RNA sequence: AAACCGGGCACUACGGUGAGACGUGAAAACACCCGAUCCCAUUCCGACCUCGAUAUGUGGAAUCGUCUUGCGCCAUAUGUACUGAGAUUGUUCGGGAGACAUGGUCCAAGCCCGGUGA
């Protein structure tokens, strides 16, 4: 529904959201089942290492983690789908800046 | 932080018990406590 | 079956000191807001004024929480702790001195629970006090239930459940004389000086 | 001073007084609203200043929450309800209301009264978390 | 006359950063601690009160279950640490 | 906010807003 | 492990939608409770958003997912209205609603992530 496909198919959309216990984010395909990348602080390997799992620190951390798991997994670009109340300030600013400085281009 | 309003007089009240937790606007007036029946 | 065990409580009269962090942040927040979110009016000053005041040169310094009646551990007054909750307890039945202690209890009246029970307990207190007009019983519902001789109710020895009620205080001087030669308020906010561990577990009805 | 009283005395007071399946239900001050009568600005400069003074944060209308609410309410509650004994209503709902109709009551003001000098519709209404007029009168009975 | 400068206001400023960074984070901590404290208190109280009323016979199960207006006029002088 | 840099360019090209009185009270001390 | 629960994506109107009574969390999860210090919030205001804190408080039935009535559509019945081609100036042959009627308000399908023993 969101993008109203125009000329060039552009799968691999990044979308993020924030429960006030863990920051979750995904980069999902147009088949939209097999999550091409899934970066969350709720993960096994990330409950313990990351401590403050709800501020901009965990946010930017998840962004960096992903961006590297992406550049290394060969999806060198991605399109952002902010949910209805989001805005590029704060907890999504961190995800965005981190995946943009990880190497990816948006 | 944004800045449009003010209150700066730290006012202590004169209820016979003694009243604190009063902070007011007209500022150089420091303390003018009084009470009655 | 049923008893009604009301109690009086003096509600504390000043605020217990909170940890310094709270007051520190509050003074700070005030000064911070005075930096930014202050824009003081009448840039001259609060110039309209009268000067000859303070006419009664005595500030309101109650010297609180540290009154003389405090430094002597005086239950028999109601001037000990100006920022603690106080409670009324009178001597129990001296037959048993529960666990080596002079039994103090609440003006509990066992009865067949004939009338509206808030009324029967408020009248219990008015009988134990002489029906003086300083009281306030909050709700027609009780505070909480307490079983009496529950294990000895297995051999059918008389069983009753005290339903606590709550009243408060509005005046310092004594709202009674006595009923059992011994009246004692609290100042430790709790009832071990008056009763054993039952109340130490019924601390789920005082706060 | 006031919340410090509402949290130990008042909340569980009302809690025992009535019967709520949980505890969040009990009433409580949400917001204050002040709206004067004088048509709007350009009519009196010290008039608008007066419409500002006893609230401290207002330019257009005013609505108060938080320590603004606490401070303002204790000031009002003590000045009016204790030495001049004014009138006050409470609407058979969450709303609770009263009027000002003059300002030279409170010492804070009394010297700097030169600015008020005029009646006000000054509808000041506390809209609490009240739910029934019963609880409303509970609240502003147990608030002196 | 003197309504112009007063309404416009003047933004005053002066500083001490001892009075600028006394860590409201601890404040938030200790305050949520206190509130959860009193909440647990009040809720246990609520629950044993409902238990109490439960523990009575149908006489008050019909005569003490209704919220009452007798608490309503509960005026109570707060403290005055100096009688007049 | 961004009004900061807005006023920056405003004082770079033009000058003298109510920042005249602002800077006046700030340069008095 | 098969499976369940929770969270995100997805699909879907029989898969929606109010409404009300319920059953309700803590095992984990989500939400809320609490502040407003810098980023944000207000054309006044932590009301909404946000930022900052909850070590186990409440499901305020606040939302929430849950339980059944009840909330639109879906499916179809008899017919009629209309109409196509016809001239026995419409005795034939087809097509056939709106409304009335009935019943359902699904059987089902994924992907990731945390948890329940694994």
């Amino acid at each position: 529904r969101p993008p109203r496909l125009f000329d060039y198919l552009k799968p691999y959309v990044l979308k993020m959201h924030f429960t006030n216990k863990f920051v979750h984010a995904q980069v999902i395909h147009s088949p939209t089942a097999t999550v091409a990348c899934s970066a969350s602080s709720q993960e096994k390997a990330l409950r313990e290492t990351m401590d403050i799992t709800r501020d901009v620190a965990a946010a930017s951390k998840i962004g960096k983690i992903l961006g590297e798991r992406l550049l290394m997994k060969d999806i060198p670009a991605v399109t952002i789908q902010m949910k209805k109340e989001q805005r590029y300030h704060g907890k999504v600013k961190a995800v965005i800046d981190s995946v943009r400085e990880a190497g990816v281009k948006l | 932080v944004g800045k449009v309003y003010h209150f700066g007089a730290k006012r202590q009240m004169a209820q016979s018990i003694g009243q604190i937790a009063k902070f007011k606007r007209r500022f150089n007036e420091q303390e003018a406590e009084a009470a009655e029946e | 079956k049923i008893v009604a065990s009301v109690l009086f409580e003096r509600l504390r009269v000043v605020i217990p000191k909170p940890d310094p962090a709270v007051y520190a942040f509050q003074e700070f927040k005030f000064n911070w807001q005075q930096q930014f979110r202050r824009r003081y009016p009448d840039e001259f000053l609060d110039i309209a004024k009268n000067r000859a005041k303070g006419e009664y040169q005595m500030d309101y310094v109650p010297a609180p929480r540290i009154t003389e009646a405090d430094k002597n551990n005086d239950r028999k007054s109601l001037y000990r702790a100006l920022d603690k909750k106080l409670y009324l307890l009178i001597f129990g039945k001296p037959f048993g001195a529960t666990s080596d202690k002079p039994v103090w209890h609440f003006p509990e009246k066992v009865y067949d629970s004939e009338p509206t029970l808030r009324k029967c307990a408020e009248s219990a207190l008015k009988s134990v006090v002489g029906d003086l007009t300083h009281t306030y019983f909050v709700g027609n519902a009780p505070m909480a239930h307490m079983a009496i001789q529950p294990t000895e109710e297995m051999p059918d020895l008389p069983s009753y459940k005290r339903f606590f009620f709550k009243c408060s205080v509005v005046a310092a001087s004594k709202y009674d004389i006595s009923n059992c030669e011994d009246f004692v308020w609290v100042t430790k906010d709790e009832l071990l000086e008056f009763f054993p561990e039952q109340a130490e577990f019924f601390n789920k009805m005082i706060i | 001073p006031l919340n410090f009283h509402y949290e130990d005395v008042l909340r569980q007071d009302l809690l025992l007084k009535l019967n709520y399946a949980n505890v969040m239900e009990v009433p409580g001050l949400c917001e204050i609203r002040v709206v004067p009568k004088a048509p709007y600005n350009f009519i009196i400069k010290n008039g608008k200043l007066a419409m500002e003074i006893p609230c401290g944060q207002k330019f257009i209308q005013s609505t108060l929450r938080g320590h603004g609410m606490s401070n303002f309410l204790v000031r009002i509650l003590t000045v009016m309800s204790l030495l001049d004994f004014p009138v006050e209503i409470r609407k058979n709902s969450i709303q609770f209301s009263m009027e000002t109709e003059f300002c030279e009551f409170s010492p804070e003001l009394e010297d700097h009264f030169e600015i008020f000098e005029h009646i006000r519709g000054f509808n000041v209404t506390i809209i609490t978390s009240a739910n029934t007029q019963d609880e409303t009168l509970l609240l502003w009975s147990g608030f002196l | 006359s003197l309504g112009i400068f007063e309404a416009e206001e003047l933004p005053k400023y002066k500083l001490t950063e001892e009075d600028g960074e006394r860590l409201a984070k601890e404040y938030s901590k200790v305050l949520m601690r206190e509130h959860r404290e009193r909440r647990a208190a009040e809720t246990a109280l609520l629950n044993l009160k409902k238990s109490a009323i439960e523990a009575l016979p149908e006489n008050l199960k019909k005569a003490a279950l209704e919220p009452d207006l007798t608490p309503f006029p509960a005026n109570r002088g707060m403290a005055t640490l100096t009688p007049p | 906010a961004a009004a900061a840099a807005a006023a920056a360019a405003a004082a770079a090209a033009a000058a003298a807003a109510a920042a005249a009185a602002a800077a006046a009270a700030a340069a008095a001390a």
